[PDB]
Parts: C-alpha cells; sequence; structure tokens
C-alpha cells in the first residue's frame, strides 16, 4: 500500500496586536503526529504520537527551529499578500499551506506535493512533475515567477524525492504497530420503526482505519441511492474513524436489502444481511 | 521532518 | 473573502449505553474562517473538561475540529454541541441523538 507524509499550516493575520495565529499539524496518512501552535506555551513542536517520542532531543529542536521560520515566512506572506490584494491593513486572512510526499508499496518516493492558499482559495501549487508552478490568478504570477527565479521547484523536489522519503520511511518503520496496521471496520446494523408500515435500517462501520471506506445499500442486488442518508466519514477520538449509511424500507421488507462494506483492511468486500 | 527553508510568496 | 458555514456532527466514540462510561463528540468540519466557538453542553450547561484537536483542513481548504469530552449517557440527560460561526447569525445547538 502507498504511504504519505502531510505536513499541513495555517497562519491568521490579527492586524488589532501581535504576529498570526500559526498552528502547524503533522500527518503519516490519517494519524497526526506532531504539532505547533504559536498560542502554546511550549513554543516548541510537540510530539502527538507515542511513536514520535522515540526521537531524541536534538529531532525537536530541529524541528522547532525550522517551524517557527516557517511562521515567519507565512507572516511576512500575509503582508504581501494584503498588498497584492490591495486589502484593509483591519481586517484578518489566512494563509494556508500542506506539503509532503507519498512512496509507493516498493517504498520507493511515488508523488510530492505543495499546494498555498489565501483566504480559502488555491493560490499557487507545484505541478506533479515538480518542476513548475500553476498560479491561480495574476497576483500568483508574482509569485510564480519569483519562486521560478529562485529555483524553489527544484530545492522543494530535492526534499520531496530525497528527505521527505527517507524520513517517512523512518517514521513508518518505527511506528509499525500502529501505522501499518489496517484496522478493519467494525459492523453491524440497527433497525429503527418509524410507523407501523416503514423502519430505518442503518448500517455502521465502526473502528477503522484508515479513513478510506465505502458504505452502501443494495436492494435486491441493485444498488440503492433513493432514500438513504450517508454520514460524512468522522473521528472517533481514539485514532480510529466511524460512518454510517441508512434507508428507509417498507416494515417485513429489510431481506431484500444488504448493507456493502468495502476497505483495505477487508481482504473480501463485507455484505450485511438483515434487521 | 519538515522542508528546511520556505521561500517567501 | 470566501466564508462556508460549519458541518456539524455530534455522536458518542462507542455505542451508548445508560449508565456506561464514554466520549462524546462534536465534529465541526467544512467551514473557513477557522475561528470558532464550540461548547458541549449537558442540559444545556456547559461542560467544563473539553478538549479538542489540532486545527487542520481538507483539500479544499475548509478546516476541521474535533472536540470531545468524557461523558455518561442517562436516560433524561440531554446532550448537545453548541457552534458559533461568523457564518451564523446565532450559535447553532444540535443535540445528541444516541442512534445517530
Amino acid at each position: 500500500g502507498s504511504h504519505s507524509m502531510r505536513y499541513f499550516f495555517t497562519s491568521v493575520s490579527r492586524p488589532g496586536r501581535g504576529e498570526p495565529r500559526f498552528i502547524a499539524v503533522g500527518y503519516v496518512d490519517d494519524t497526526q503526529f506532531v504539532r505547533f501552535d504559536s498560542d502554546a506555551a511550549s513554543q516548541r513542536m510537540e510530539p502527538r504520537a507515542p511513536w514520535i517520542e522515540q526521537e531524541g532531543p536534538e529531532y525537536w529542536d530541529g524541528e522547532t527551529r525550522k517551524v517557527k521560520a516557517h511562521s515567519q515566512t507565512h507572516r511576512v506572506d500575509l503582508g504581501t499578500l494584503r498588498g497584492y490584494y490591495n486589502q484593509s491593513e483591519a481586517g484578518s486572512h489566512t494563509v494556508q499551506r500542506m506539503y509532503g510526499c507519498d512512496v509507493g508499496s516498493d517504498w520507493r518516493f511515488l508523488r510530492g506535493y505543495h499546494q498555498y492558499a489565501y483566504d480559502g482559495k488555491d493560490y499557487i501549487a507545484l505541478k506533479e512533475d515538480l518542476r513548475s508552478w500553476t498560479a491561480a490568478d495574476m497576483a500568483a504570477q508574482t509569485t510564480k515567477h519569483k519562486w521560478e527565479a529562485a529555483h524553489v521547484a527544484e530545492q522543494l523536489r530535492a526534499y520531496l524525492e530525497g528527505t521527505c522519503v527517507e524520513w517517512l520511511r523512518r517514521y513508518l518503520e518505527n511506528g509499525k504497530e500502529t501505522l501499518q496496521r489496517t484496522d478493519a471496520p467494525k459492523t453491524h446494523m440497527t433497525h429503527h420503526a418509524v410507523s407501523d408500515h416503514e423502519a430505518t435500517l442503518r448500517c455502521w462501520a465502526l473502528s477503522f482505519y484508515p479513513a478510506e471506506i465505502t458504505l452502501t445499500w443494495q436492494r435486491d442486488g441493485e444498488d440503492q441511492t433513493q432514500d438513504t442518508e450517508l454520514v460524512e466519514t468522522r473521528p472517533a477520538g481514539d485514532g480510529t474513524f466511524q460512518k454510517w449509511v441508512a434507508v428507509v424500507v417498507p416494515s417485513g421488507q429489510e431481506q431484500r436489502y444488504t448493507c456493502h462494506v468495502q476497505h483495505e483492511g477487508l481482504p473480501k468486500p463485507l455484505t450485511l444481511r438483515w434487521e | 521532518v519538515l522542508h528546511d527553508d520556505l521561500l517567501e510568496a | 473573502m470566501i466564508q462556508r458555514t460549519p458541518k456539524i456532527q455530534v455522536y458518542s466514540r462507542h455505542p451508548a449505553e445508560n449508565g456506561k462510561s464514554n466520549f462524546l463528540n462534536c465534529y465541526v468540519s467544512g467551514f473557513h474562517p477557522s475561528d470558532i466557538e464550540v461548547d458541549l453542553l449537558k442540559n444545556g450547561e456547559r461542560i467544563e473538561k473539553v478538549e479538542h484537536s489540532d486545527l487542520s483542513f481538507s483539500k479544499d481548504w475548509s478546516f476541521y475540529l474535533l472536540y470531545y469530552t468524557e461523558f455518561t449517557p442517562t436516560e433524561k440527560d440531554e446532550y448537545a454541541c453548541r457552534v458559533n460561526h461568523v457564518t451564523l447569525s446565532q450559535p447553532k445547538i444540535v443535540k445528541w441523538d444516541r442512534d445517530m
């Protein structure tokens, strides 16, 4: 299976007084492993997964240096973009950045990402070849030219194909008990009468990891989308995920309906036949 | 691990 | 200046049974900007021991947070989540339904 390492950065200007609120989180796949918050007392990158605590003092010293430098970059950027978009010094604005790398099932570099947004909208992104940029508007063309002149892409590509991958591999090995474990969904169905003549069938998928899953209802062996509700996949809080899908059916007819569950943790899709 | 040095926009 | 209203789910970490200890979650997602006020309520009163995940965001740049606290479902107690965001004229309150 492929694995990813991603870092997500959000900076929010507070023109009233002081520097931007800055929050950085790091993930391996769907597991957070580090965080920095400018408002926290430590002013350090902090662990958020047991397996990253294996890393000694020098790891933390290094990531703190870099994450603080990142915060200054996004502060400057908030100033610059305000200028490009001719905005008031009064209002709060946001810059978001996400970057990282995937390895394939062969544990080799697969893909690299670097995307940047201002005020919740695409601004600039590195293309898949890791050699050029996509600018969303004319302001972004300024940044594109500057980064092209300064060979940012080359620097990023070296990181993504190298350093990024190497550490991802290290993390996967150190945190193998959890990072490389697939938790298949624990499934069940509930039944709720909504009248004398109709009932709700709810098919639940619980405690699964990673978050990717497909839940669907079939009626007599054909997918059924009418009269169904599907909630978005949601975190349980213990590192796993939950989802459910529900259908309303005539009472007595529950047997026609089947819930189908697909997940990387299941060799074969599950078919629930009941209620 | 984080990238070492980001350029300003 | 794009503004997106939060989607809200209120739910328990584990299948809920009256008298048995659990965790109450309020997942807020799909919102922008990031500033948001989330409270968990027990009979309308603000629960104090409430923690939340570190702010992150989805591919469309919209934000998501998880707020949670320990709790114990009971026959008579009502639990809910209260959310306020710039996109809401007043706080949105979503009741915890044990079946959802």
